């Protein structure tokens, strides 16, 4: 059995996503586009932070 | 009745098509995508796990030299020391001070575990595909299951149905892949019978169940330390072991277009590329002639409301005058605005309800109710929301789809310049005449 993580706050604006997170303990994050070109992204997260995408 | 349509390969959202017969009341279809699969052809070359190291005992010979001899297991060696004393618990072990000799040997098989904690590695070719339909047919839901190829067909309710084949040949496998446990990877794994010392492909066998292993690990045996009984040696890791530290991420994770990835069997679905053709073949019983169905006589529009959003933002109402009761059919006569419902009840003197979607500025469309036609025109706002979480339900733009109050402008200004060049070319040529006709 493995561990589920918390919801993370969401806001938006023109053509971007704000994400605030909450880690417990070392979690990872990875996102990519869809459609030719997937533009692959990979980072570990160990305390509180923001990211815009 | 044949009739021949095509589908793109975008799944959640609803298509309709038209079917007109002479003699006959119109039909309209609807048809929805739910899933798409392909499956390749896979082929086993070898597989690895994790292996063991044997070392019997030694062999002491005190005053005296021993020899050994060849033999074929995997990774064997043997080597002779001079000058040795060995020491146990309750003193010295032979009488003998010196011209002592041991002898070592050690060779290396293949563990147990393997039936249990292993990887594969195969060779991949041409794949099939399958597909499977919703279709709305007479005021039921139907389903439909096939292979996407001209050579299959299946009969449901006594219509015929034929799909396939797909317009692109895209793969997301290469012809080498490995798998393990759930996870596929894109691999150039080595030659069997050419492995390396500390790298994937160290240890290989055909099968779980076979006897012949290969390896090729470093084995050297070093000087045993004084006063002490023990066989020292030195060799290379395992490579499984590191493999499985540093591997990264899997294809599911990677690959493009959106696709997922299963491995029992090994599948992929859902992959958003090219169209699909569709054919349908419809008994004769199915239709109703123009003189049984209602006739419809006067129509009129309005739009109250118009927003431009990727959801149903649209309302429209008709009025209609009806000579029987009945049932009729709804259908738009153009492809840029897409109307949700299918068919409508008639009677009497009365106004009907509909809605629609569309990415126009400024609106304007036709609509087909039972074999008349009527003209609406509205104007459109735009919405607030940046971003939502579901696709679009209408169709692009192109460069023809301008709002009306910027088509006027382009108009004026055109026309203004043109004019000033068609009076001054006709003072030219006056001019020539003249002159022609003095000289
Ligand atoms: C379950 O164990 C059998 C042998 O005991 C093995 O063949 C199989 O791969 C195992 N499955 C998993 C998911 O570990
Ligand atoms: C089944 O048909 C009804 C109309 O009678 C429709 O509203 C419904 O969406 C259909 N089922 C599915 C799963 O679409």
């Amino acid at each position: 059995r493995v561990p589920k993580a918390r919801n993370p706050t969401v806001t938006y604006g023109k053509n971007q996503v704000t994400m605030l997170l909450y880690p417990d303990h070392p979690t990872l994050l990875s996102y990519r586009n869809m459609g030719q070109e997937p533009n692959y992204h990979e980072e570990w997260v160990t305390h509180k932070k923001e990211v815009t995408l | 009745y044949e009739h021949v349509t095509v589908i793109p390969n975008t799944v959640g959202v609803p298509y309709k098509t038209l079917v007109n017969r002479p003699g006959y009341s119109p039909m309209v279809l609807e048809m929805e995508l739910q899933s798409v699969t392909l499956e390749p052809t896979l082929s086993l070359d070898y597989i690895t796990c994790e292996y063991k190291t044997v070392i019997p005992s030694p062999y002491v010979k005190c005053c005296g030299t021993a020899e050994c001899k060849d033999k074929s297991l995997p990774d064997y060696s043997c080597k002779v020391f001079t000058g040795v004393y060995p020491f146990m618990w309750g003193g010295a072990y032979c009488f003998c001070d010196a011209e002592n000799t041991q002898l070592s040997e050690a060779h290396v098989e293949k563990s147990e575990s393997c039936k249990t904690e292993f990887a594969s590695a195969y060779r991949a070719h041409t794949a099939s595909a399958s597909a499977k339909l919703r279709v709305l047919y007479q005021g039921n839901n139907i389903t439909v299951a096939a292979y996407a190829n001209g050579d299959h067909a299946v009969t449901v309710k006594d219509a015929k149905f034929v799909v396939g084949p797909m317009s692109s040949a895209w793969t997301p496998f290469d012809n080498k892949i490995v798998v393990y446990k759930g996870d596929v990877y894109n691999m150039d794994y080595p030659p069997f019978g050419a492995g390396r010392p500390g790298q994937f492909g160290d240890i290989q066998s055909r099968t779980p169940e076979s006897k012949d292993v290969y390896a090729n690990t470093q084995l050297v045996l070093q000087r045993p330390a004084a006063g002490t009984v023990h066989v020292p040696y030195s060799q290379a890791p395992s490579g499984f072991k590191y493999w499985l530290k540093e591997r990264g991420a899997s294809l599911q994770h990677t690959a493009p277009f959106g696709c997922q990835i299963a491995t029992n069997p090994v599948r992929a679905v859902n992959c958003a590329v090219g169209n699909i053709p569709i054919s349908i073949d419809i008994p004769d019983a199915a239709f109703t002639r123009v003189v049984d169905a209602p006739s419809v006589t006067d129509m009129s529009c309005e739009v109250p409301a118009c927003t431009h959003s990727s959801d149903f933002g649209g309302v429209a109402i008709i009025k209609y005058t009806a000579s029987k009761k009945g049932k009729c059919a709804v259908h738009s006569m153009t492809n840029a605005v897409t109307i949700r419902e299918a068919d409508v009840e008639v009677e009497g003197n009365s106004q009907l309800q509909i809605s629609f979607s569309t990415a126009l500025a400024s609106a304007e469309f036709r609509v087909q109710v039972c074999s008349t036609q009527v003209h609406c025109a509205a104007a459109c706002h735009p919405p607030k929301d940046h971003i939502v979480n579901y696709p679009a339900s209408h169709t692009t733009l192109g460069v023809q789809d301008i709002s009306t109050t910027a088509m006027s402008w382009v108009q004026k200004i055109t026309g203004g310049v043109g004019l000033i060049v068609a009076v001054a070319a006709l003072i030219l040529i006056v001019v020539l005449c003249v002159s022609f006709s003095r000289h």
